[PDB]
């Protein structure tokens, strides 16, 4: 069943995620005024920025994470960082018009508002696909928080050193994760339920790799990469 | 070099 440890890490995890996620999103209003010609760009470029700093708040306290070396840290959180970001958006997502729900109309976003950031359906179609299965499956909170800390600690992220050990703390997380399952879900929605949330995860790779596609393409103007952050600029690239 | 990443992660 689960052990000590285990009930230990789906604590931690849990706390760390309230401390790293606002449902208020109080902080949506410091960032530039969104603007309903890539209109939103200045908008979503500091909403993103706003939310790689949560998502390495968050990197930070997973058991294990801190015992990786600096560039490791780094290789896992500029590779995960968007995944992480559309996964942890789910929490605003809502099924009744496919928009993401962020407390006010204002900041209250759609498709129109992420193509107007300079986005193609080719990553905005599947994007919603995920979001709308992704909440099918009605995760519990421990099973949401589990999922953000497997994906950040993948062995298969390319520039990975120590791999065995980024291995072994994923492990303790997946088992931790599978035994949660088994224990705390009850049928049918625990049916194959890991098995769909690792295919979570194997959609993400596919949209990670368009999303940087089609950054690179967005970036590549330096008209865009100006309307852009620093801190996106160093994570997702320059 | 990643700096700020660097920053936010210590
Ligand atoms: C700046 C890089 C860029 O490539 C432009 C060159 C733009 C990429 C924007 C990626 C996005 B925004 B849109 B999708 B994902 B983020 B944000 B917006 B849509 B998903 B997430 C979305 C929904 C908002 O989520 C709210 C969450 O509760 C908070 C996330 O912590």
């Amino acid at each position: 069943k689960l052990s000590e440890e285990q009930q230990h890490i789906i604590a931690i995890l849990l706390d760390a995620h309230h401390k790293t996620y606002d449902p208020t999103y109080a902080d949506f209003r410091d960032f530039r005024p969104p603007v309903r010609p890539l209109s939103m760009l200045p908008h979503l470029a500091d909403l993103v920025s706003y939310s790689i700093q949560k998502v390495i708040g968050f990197a930070k306290m997973i058991p294990g994470f801190r015992d990786l070396t600096s560039d490791d840290q780094i290789v896992l959180l500029k590779s995960s960082a968007i995944e992480v970001i559309m996964l942890r958006s789910n929490q605003s997502f809502t099924m009744d018009d496919m928009s993401w729900d962020c407390g006010s109309q204002d900041y209250k976003y759609d498709v129109t508002d992420v193509s107007k950031a300079g986005h193609t359906l080719e990553l905005i179609e599947p994007l919603i696909k995920f979001q709308v299965g992704l909440k099918k499956l009605n995760l519990h909170e421990e099973e949401h928080v589990l999922l953000m800390a497997i994906c950040i600690v993948s062995p298969d992220r390319p520039g990975v050193q120590d791999a065995k050990l980024v291995e072994a703390i994923q492990d303790r997380l997946s088992n931790t994760l599978q035994t949660y399952i088994r224990c705390r879900h009850p049928p049918p929605g625990s049916h194959q339920l890991y098995a769909k949330m690792i295919q979570k995860l194997a959609d993400l790779r596919s949209l990670n790799e368009e999303h940087s596609k089609q950054y690179r393409s967005l970036s590549f103007q330096p008209e865009n990469s100006m309307k852009l952050t620093p801190l996106v600029l160093e994570v997702f690239g320059n | 070099n990643h700096p700020m990443l660097m920053n936010l992660l210590k």
